[PDB]
C-alpha cells in the first residue's frame, strides 16, 4: 500500500547536490522521475555552480535514492518503509587508485516528490587517472549486496567506470541507509542488482541524462540442503 | 564523455565564419595558405603553430593578450582549416615543413622569430629552429613533442590505439569514422564546446576520405625509437639534443594540469636552458580550457624577452 | 573438449601454506568438480599448526576458477590457459583493516588440478569474527570479470555470516595471469559464487565446502542506443 | 564453526569418568559437593573455581602443574558437574556462594587460602575474598567478573542476546536447547573438542529441563547498572572497591588472546594493585587451549608468593 506511505507507483524528485573534489567546489541539480515498484528512474542533471568540472563525470552518478528499488514479496523494503518520513545515508567511495570520496545523502518527501539533498566530497585523484582525464564512457551493471545491522542498512558493491581503452577503472562503494523512523521490518541478505546508463549524448543539451534500474533478488544458485550457512 | 558548456563563453563566442573572415589567404607553392595576420607591430613576428586536428582556430581567444606587443601571425597547415591542399596529397611532418618554409619566406618576418607550437605545431617550430637557429628569439611550447618515446610509462593510455592507428585500421578510423575530430577532439577538452565551436572543427574534414588524410598521417609520424618512422626520429633526436644545447635561447613551458601529454614530457622540457615554466588548468587542447590565463602568460613572457636591451 | 587435456569432471588437489598474524600453518585439500557446470567439492585437512586460533572460512576462496560455468556467449579464459593451468595474486581487506594476500598456481599433470596457495594474513582484530571464530559461513557473492591487456580482473565482495546473524564483509581483488597466450578475452561480465559447508556434523577433523560458480553478465536489459 | 583438533590432546586425554574417578564428594548442607582433591602439601591450599556451563573438568590439565607446590582442591558447584542440587532449586550468585563457603568450612583449610576463579567462579572468589578479607593469600582470575558492565564498548557482540536470556525466551534458549552447552562452549574454544571431553561437559546437562537452570540463572545475575540484579550490582561494587585496595594481596591475572572478556576488562583489572599479568592463547575457555601455559604461569606465581 504505497497510498498511506505517501506515495505512488510513479513518483517524482529533485536533488541538490553540493560537491567538493579536490579544492574544486561545486553545486549540480537534478531533476526526474521513476516508478518504485519497478526500480526504474531517470534524472537529467545540470551545473548550477563551478562549471566546467575538472574531473569525470561519472563519479557523481550514484548519488544522484533507493526508494527507486523492485523489490519482490519475499524481501521486505526498508526504503519504502522509511517513509513518509524518508531516509539517510552515509557513502564512502575507495576507488582502486588510493582516492576516496564521502557522499551524504539524506532522502525526504515533500508534497509528492522525493526531495533529495546530497553533499559529496573527493580527494586524492590521480592526475593520470581516468578520472581528472575523463575516459569514463559510463557505468557497468553492478551488484550491491544489502544486509541488516541493529536498525541500519549496509550495502557494499565494486562499480565499474569502462573507459574509452575498453579496460575498466573499478571502485569499492560502502553505503550504510539509517531509516529516520524505527521501520518494522528489517530485510535478509540479498542483492540488487543495478543498471546505470546515459541516454542522451547525441542531443547536445547541457543537460546529462541518466537512467537507473535497480531490481532486488536473492542468489539464482539454489543451496545443498546439507550446507551450512 | 558527457562535458558542460562554460556559462561565460557564449558571450564572447567566436564561430567558423567570424574567424575566417578574418583570415587571409597567399599562394604557397603549388598551393596557398590560410592565415590570421595581426600585421600590425611587425618589429616582431609571433607565430602560433597549431597541431593535429585543429587549425588557426585553436588559438583565437589566446592571441588576443599578444597582439598589442607584437605581430602575432597563425596559419593552417596545408591541407588542414580553410588553408589548400597538398600537391602530391601527401601530409608526412616534411611536408607541412616545406609548406610552411615556404610562407615563412612570403611573410616579410624579422630576423629572429618568436614561436608557440602545439601538438605537432610544436615540432615544425622544433625542426625550423634546428635548421635556423639564427631566426630564433623565443619559443613556446605545450603538450610538445620534446623528445623521442622510449617508454610508455608516464604516457596516457594511447599504447594500441596509435597500434590501430598505424596498422591498417586507422584508415577506417580517421578516414572513415573521423576518429580525431569526432572522437579524440572534445575528448581532450574539459569544458563542452559550443555546436558552432566544434563544427568550427569538423569543417575542413566533415566529408569522409582522403580529406583527413592530415589528422590520419599526423599520428603515424610518432616518434618511436622502436617501431616508429626513423626520419622523424633522427629530425627529434637532432633538434632535441640542439635545445638540450640552446642556453642562449629563452622558452616557455605551459604545463596542463592533469593535462594529456605534460606528465610524460615536462621532463624532457625541464632538460632544456632558459626555460620559464608555468602551469595552467585543461587537458590537451588547453587553450580551448585556459586561454586567457594562457594569453597573458604569454603576453608577460614575450614582454620580459623584448626587455632584453639589459 | 580434451584438446587442452581435460575432462568434464577433474579431480584437485590443493597444497595451502598459510600465516596468519604469527601462527604458521599448512593445509590440504583433495576434491572433485565439474568444470562446464562450473561446481567443486572439496575436502580440507590440516596438516601443520593444528588448532588455528582464527575462523577457517578466511581460507576458503584460496582453497581454481576452472570450476566454472561458462556459456557459449562468453569467453572461458581460464578453460583456454590449460594445459599449462594458470596462476592468480589476490589482496584482500577485510572491513576493519585487516589484509590478506593470496599467490596461487594450478597446474595440471596427470589429468588432475595440481594447486599450490600461500596465504599470508595480517592486522586482523582481536574482537573482529575471525579472531572470535563467530563465522558460520559464506553467503553467495557476485565478482566482476574483466579484461585487462593480457591479464582478467576479478574483483567482489565477499559477506560471512556471523553467529548473532550479522554480517562481516571484505573486499577481494584477484589478478588472473594465464600461462599460455589465450586466443579470446572476455568482455565484462559477473561470475555468481555461492560456497558452502557440508558433512557438518563432528566426525573427523575436516572440512567439506561445496563452492557453484556460474559466469554471466547482467540480467537487465541495456536500453538501446545508451552509453557505455 | 569449522574447528580442527589438536594433534597431540587425545593421547592425553582425560575422560569424564577417568577425571571424576579422581574426585571426592562430601555433604555440604542439605546436598553434596563433587570435587577434586591433590592432600599433599597441604600446608597451602589452592582452590581453584570453575565458571558457568563448566565443572571440575575444566582444570583437569591445569592442576598436574601446581600439585607438587601446594594443596588444590576443585570443586564442581552446586547443581553442577557430579555435585548435588540446592535445597530450594535457586542457582543464584549467593545460592553457589552458601554452599561453596559451607564446603569450605569442612575442608581443613589454612588461614589465607589462594583462589584460581575463572568467569562467575572468579565473583565468587571475590566475593569470599571481600567477606574473610583476612583469609586470602593470593588470588587468580581470567576471564573474571571484574567491576560492572556500563557501556558495552570492547565488549563482545552479546548484547541482546543478555536481553534474550533475560526475558522468557531465555528459558528456551537453556532449559530446552541447552544453548551455553551446545552452542557457547564449543564456539569459545579455538580448538575441536574430542568426542569425549565434550560428553564430560554435555553429561550434566545431556537432560531437558529444570537442571540445566544454573547455565540460565548464572547469566542472568549479570552486573549491569542499567538493568543487572541490583544485590549482585552491590556485592560486585563493594567487593571491587575492596580489590581497588588490595594492595599487599598478590594478584595474577591471565589474559586470553585473543580471548572473549579479556579485552574488556583488562583495562578493569589494571587498576587492582599488585598484580602480575600474563597473556596467552585460547578464547574464553583458555583452559582448553593453552592448559600447560596457564599451568606453568600459576606454578611460577605461587612459588614466588610463598617466596
Ligand atoms: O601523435 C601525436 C604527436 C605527438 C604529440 C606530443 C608528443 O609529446 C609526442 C607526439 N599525438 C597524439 N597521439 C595519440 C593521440 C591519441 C590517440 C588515440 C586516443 O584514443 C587518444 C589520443 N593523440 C595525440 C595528440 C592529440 C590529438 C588530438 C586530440 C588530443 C591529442
Amino acid at each position: 500500500d504505497l497510498a498511506k506511505l505517501g506515495l505512488k507507483e510513479v513518483m517524482p524528485t529533485k536533488i541538490n547536490l553540493e560537491g567538493l573534489v579536490g579544492d574544486h567546489a561545486f553545486s549540480m541539480e537534478g531533476v526526474g522521475e521513476g516508478n518504485i515498484l519497478e526500480g526504474t528512474q531517470e534524472v537529467k542533471i545540470s551545473v548550477t555552480k563551478g562549471a566546467p568540472l575538472p574531473f569525470a563525470f561519472d563519479i557523481v552518478s550514484v548519488a544522484f535514492n533507493r526508494a527507486y528499488t523492485g523489490y519482490p514479496e519475499e524481501i521486505s523494503d526498508y526504503f519504502l518503509q522509511s517513509f513518509p518520513e524518508g531516509f539517510t545515508y552515509e557513502r564512502n567511495i575507495r576507488y582502486q587508485d588510493g582516492g576516496t570520496a564521502i557522499v551524504k545523502s539524506d532522502i525526504s518527501l515533500e508534497d509528492g516528490k522525493f526531495i533529495v539533498n546530497v553533499d559529496f566530497k573527493a580527494k586524492d585523484l590521480r592526475r593520470m587517472g581516468p578520472v581528472m582525464q575523463q575516459d569514463i564512457v559510463g557505468m557497468q551493471p553492478s551488484y550491491e549486496s544489502m544486509y541488516t545491522n541493529v536498525t541500519s542498512v549496509i550495502g557494499e558493491c565494486i562499480i565499474a567506470f569502462k573507459l574509452q581503452t575498453g579496460k575498466h577503472f573499478t571502485y569499492h562503494m560502502r553505503t550504510v541507509y539509517k531509516s529516520k523512523k524505527p521501520v518494522e521490518t528489517m530485510p535478509l541478505y540479498h542483492f540488487i542488482q543495478h543498471r546505470l546508463v546515459k541516454t542522451n549524448v547525441d542531443t547536445a543539451s547541457g543537460y546529462v541524462v541518466q537512467h537507473e534500474t535497480a531490481i532486488a533478488a536473492h542468489s539464482t544458485i539454489k543451496k545443498i540442503e546439507g550446507s551450512l550457512p | 564523455t558527457s562535458k558542460v558548456y562554460d556559462p561565460e563563453q557564449r558571450k564572447r563566442m567566436i564561430t567558423g565564419p567570424q574567424w575566417w573572415a578574418r583570415c587571409k589567404q597567399m599562394n604557397v607553392l603549388d598551393s596557398f595558405i590560410n592565415y590570421y595576420d595581426s600585421e600590425k607591430h611587425a618589429e616582431n613576428a609571433v607565430i602560433f603553430l597549431h597541431g593535429n586536428a585543429t587549425s588557426s582556430y585553436l588559438w583565437r581567444h589566446v592571441v588576443p593578450h599578444i597582439e598589442p606587443v607584437a605581430r602575432c601571425i597563425i596559419p593552417d597547415l596545408i591541407g588542414m582549416g580553410k588553408s589548400g591542399k597538398s600537391g602530391n596529397g601527401s601530409y608526412r611532418l616534411l611536408d607541412h615543413y616545406k609548406y610552411l618554409t615556404a610562407w615563412f619566406e612570403l611573410l616579410n618576418l624579422p630576423k629572429k622569430i618568436i614561436f608557440v607550437g602545439h601538438d605537432w605545431g610544436a615540432a615544425l617550430a622544433f625542426h625550423y629552429a634546428y635548421e635556423h637557429q639564427d631566426r630564433i628569439k623565443a619559443i613556446v611550447h605545450m603538450e610538445s613533442v620534446v623528445d623521442v618515446i622510449e617508454s610508455w610509462d608516464e604516457w596516457p593510455d594511447i599504447e594500441e590505439d596509435i597500434a590501430l592507428i598505424k596498422s591498417e585500421e586507422g584508415e577506417k578510423m580517421v578516414l572513415e569514422n573521423n576518429f580525431f575530430v569526432e572522437t579524440v577532439l572534445p575528448s581532450k577538452i574539459m569544458r563542452k564546446l559550443e555546436p558552432e565551436e566544434f563544427a568550427a572543427y569538423l569543417e575542413p574534414f566533415k566529408e569522409k576520405g582522403e580529406v583527413r588524410r592530415p589528422t590520419l598521417s599526423w599520428p603515424r609520424e610518432i616518434p618511436l625509437v622502436k617501431g616508429g618512422k626513423p626520419d622523424v626520429v633522427q629530425i627529434v633526436r637532432n633538434y632535441n639534443a640542439y635545445l638540450r644545447a640552446s642556453d642562449d635561447l629563452p622558452k616557455l613551458f605551459i604545463e596542463s594540469d592533469p593535462g594529456f601529454f605534460s606528465n610524460a614530457i615536462v621532463e624532457g622540457a625541464k632538460k632544456f636552458p632558459n626555460t620559464e615554466f608555468v602551469k595552467v588548468k585543461g587537458l590537451h587542447f588547453l587553450q580551448e580550457d585556459a586561454p586567457d590565463e594562457m594569453g597573458k602568460y604569454i603576453k608577460s613572457f614575450v614582454e620580459r624577452v623584448l626587455k632584453n636591451e639589459q
